[PDB]
RNA sequence: UUGCCUUUUACCAGAACCAUCCGGGUGUUGUCUCCAUAGAAACAGGUAAAGCUGUAUUUUUU
RNA sequence: UAAGUGAUCUAGAAAG
């Protein structure tokens, strides 16, 4: 898709197309560019996704600050807040949270 | 708290010797040490009044029968004194 | 009391802002210190052809991360990157009390 | 006030050198704060055994030297 | 400068240089529901438009099971869990044509 | 700073800086716009003079007034500050008649 | 280098070097002021008060 | 189901 590295992914042989002459320089040569081929071809097949990363956030807020965060939250694309964490003995939020990279 | 136990726990690790009640030197790598010098040794040779060595792989020696420890010269440069 | 309420309002801030002709839209601002050379010539990096626009790269983001956000940084100190600052201050005339905050579990 | 490390000495053979010149032998069972040694039974330093399972007392040790390593 | 869109500078200018945020940005913005009006549209315009492999992915996995057995149990010489595991092989070939 | 200490040196009347704090922080809100200006105004006074550190002189102890004392035509006293302005007045106005009537210009 | 500008001073605002200034310590002397005045005591150990340590049955001295 | 927050240069006197 973007040049860029494949995760999440089998890779089981179907069919290998090998002539009856062999010789090691092309054989192996050949498969080398080839097999790269047949991933992008099957990749191409299996409906593919580009996988972004996520960060798993940590904020500290205040206790009543939260809202303005969940509309921070909001306001950016992919965002979860999993779990507002309540750091006992203080004010603070510890809001765990999922944010794309 | 025993000044000299506290000197021979520093040496741990050291080249001691060891001289007990009987009159018997060993020489060796300090193993363990506590209140009581309840030593132990490793690598150690062993060596009678008469004089033949003996050598020998881990000894525990208890502080009563225990006379005096030589510990190197290098703790007398520091640092539990002062 | 809390130090953390300097964030981007420090002599460092500023000092950036003004190196980057960039203010802070509450803070100061500048003669440029070096003049804007638009001599990029539709090159093949920065290019909108190129980049990704999620994040709209607001300036507040660069006078703090300076050297990562804006390209070509000149005379940039650097800034600070704080702690939370939890300091509670009895109004009503009372004694070590825990009262903005919530207990423990156990 | 301490117990005497002997943890790496647990169910292995040591030579107990005790007082008068005299030696018992024996496998290590267990052990006490003031060194009294409880050790299976072996014999005495040509050699000859006696008993079962031994408790040798802590002022008769001279030293304990350990035969395995 | 604020979002790289300020004048550069105060002076020269001859003006005020302060900025006003447009209300027509937001608008420019927002019309991926105007969009959908004609993206919508331009999307009800073009709206209506191996079994072998498998078979041996199967019979791979018969002999899987074949090797398996024969290692649970007795199978320490290599000819008898072979010799099985062959028939069981020639077995599935029949059944498959 | 100033009260988290029990102990200082003395700064001058004119070193104390009581409308600095308000200025460095955030301005409060909802003030008109001119307010806002002269705030920014004074944050740009206060970080230029902060950027471009002007470090003293560290040969000149010789003040002028030590020259002027170390010299047997200036004696002092204590006055009552009023007092010695009426008299930097009258001097100073002296001063710029003399001067004048020197020039020739007695018009 | 900019800007108001079109002459300059007087200026705009940034840069780089530089200086001047209003101040600051620290140390050493010297002075000025205000209060003051003894040229010899420990050892043998007491009297009294201040600093620290102490509270026989297996590894120290029973 | 979601608009509408903030960025605000200046600034006069002499002589010619
Ligand atoms: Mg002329």
């Amino acid at each position: 898709l973007a040049e860029e590295p494949i995760y999440g992914v089998q890779y089981k042989l179907l069919s290998i197309s090998v002539p009856s002459d062999v010789n090691i320089d092309v054989m192996k040569s050949q498969i080398i560019p080839l097999m790269k081929k047949a991933c992008y071809v099957g990749l191409l097949t299996a409906i593919p996704i580009l996988l972004e990363p996520i960060y798993e956030v940590d904020i500290t807020v205040h206790a009543p600050l939260l809202p303005i965060v969940e509309e921070l939250m909001k306001k950016r694309r992919g965002s979860r807040i999993y779990k507002t964490i309540k750091v006992a003995g203080t004010p603070l939020l510890e809001v765990r949270g999922q944010v794309p990279v | 708290n025993g000044i000299p136990v506290k000197l021979l726990n520093e040496a741990q690790g050291h080249i001691v010797s060891l001289e007990l009640t009987t009159g018997a030197t060993y020489r060796g790598k300090l193993v363990e040490s506590e209140d009581s010098m309840n030593v132990q040794l490793r690598d150690v040779i062993a060596t009678e009044p008469q004089g033949a060595v003996t050598h020998m792989d881990q000894i525990f020696v208890r502080g009563s029968q225990i006379k005096f420890i030589v510990v190197p010269d290098l703790l007398k440069n520091a640092p539990l004194f002062k | 009391t809390d130090k953390n309420y300097y964030y981007l309002f420090d002599k460092k801030s500023f000092f950036n802002g003004k190196a980057l002709n960039n203010a802070i839209p509450g803070g100061p601002k500048f003669e440029p210190l070096y003049p804007r050379e638009e001599e990029e010539d539709y090159n093949e990096f920065n290019s909108i052809d190129r980049v990704i626009f999620r994040v709209p790269i607001r300036s507040e983001y660069k006078v703090a991360f300076p050297h990562l956000y804006n390209s070509r940084p000149r005379s940039v100190r650097i800034p600070w990157y704080n702690n939370p600052v939890s300091c509670i201050i009895q109004n009503d005339e009372e004694y070590d009390t825990p009262a903005l905050f919530f207990d423990p579990s156990l | 006030v301490s117990t005497p490390e002997l943890k790496k000495y647990m169910d292995k053979k040591i030579l107990l050198n005790i007082n008068g010149s005299r030696k018992v032998a024996g496998i290590l069972r267990g052990y006490d704060i003031f060194l009294n040694v409880v050790l299976d039974d072996a014999m005495e330093i040509n050699n000859h055994q006696l008993g079962l399972q031994t408790v040798i007392r802590g002022n008769s040790i001279i030293s304990l030297e350990a035969l395995d390593a | 400068s604020y979002n790289g869109i300020g004048l550069k500078s105060a002076k020269g200018s001859s003006t005020s240089g302060h900025v006003q945020r447009s209300l027509a940005s937001n608008n420019r913005r927002r019309p991926q529901g105007s969009q959908q009006q004609r993206q919508q549209r331009q999307n009800a315009i073009k709206k209506a438009s191996i079994e072998t492999h498998m078979e041996k992915r199967e019979i791979e996995v018969q002999v899987s099971e074949l090797r398996d057995r024969l290692e649970e149990e007795e199978t320490l010489s290599e000819e008898q869990i072979d010799k099985k595991c062959e028939a069981l092989r020639a077995k599935l070939t029949n059944e498959w044509q | 700073f100033p009260f988290n200490r029990t102990k200082g040196k003395m700064v001058r009347a004119q070193d104390v800086a009581l409308a600095k704090k308000w200025f460095l922080q955030h301005p409060d809100e909802e003030y008109p716009v001119k307010v806002k200006v002269s705030y920014q105004k004074l944050l740009k006074n206060y970080v230029l003079n902060e950027l471009h550190p002007t470090l003293p002189t560290n040969h000149n102890k010789t003040k002028l007034l030590k020259s002027l004392k170390n010299t047997k035509y200036f004696q002092q006293t204590t006055i009552d500050w009023v007092e010695a302005g009426l008299q930097l007045c009258r001097q100073g106005h002296n001063m710029l008649n003399l001067l004048i009537h020197r020039k020739g210009l007695t018009y």
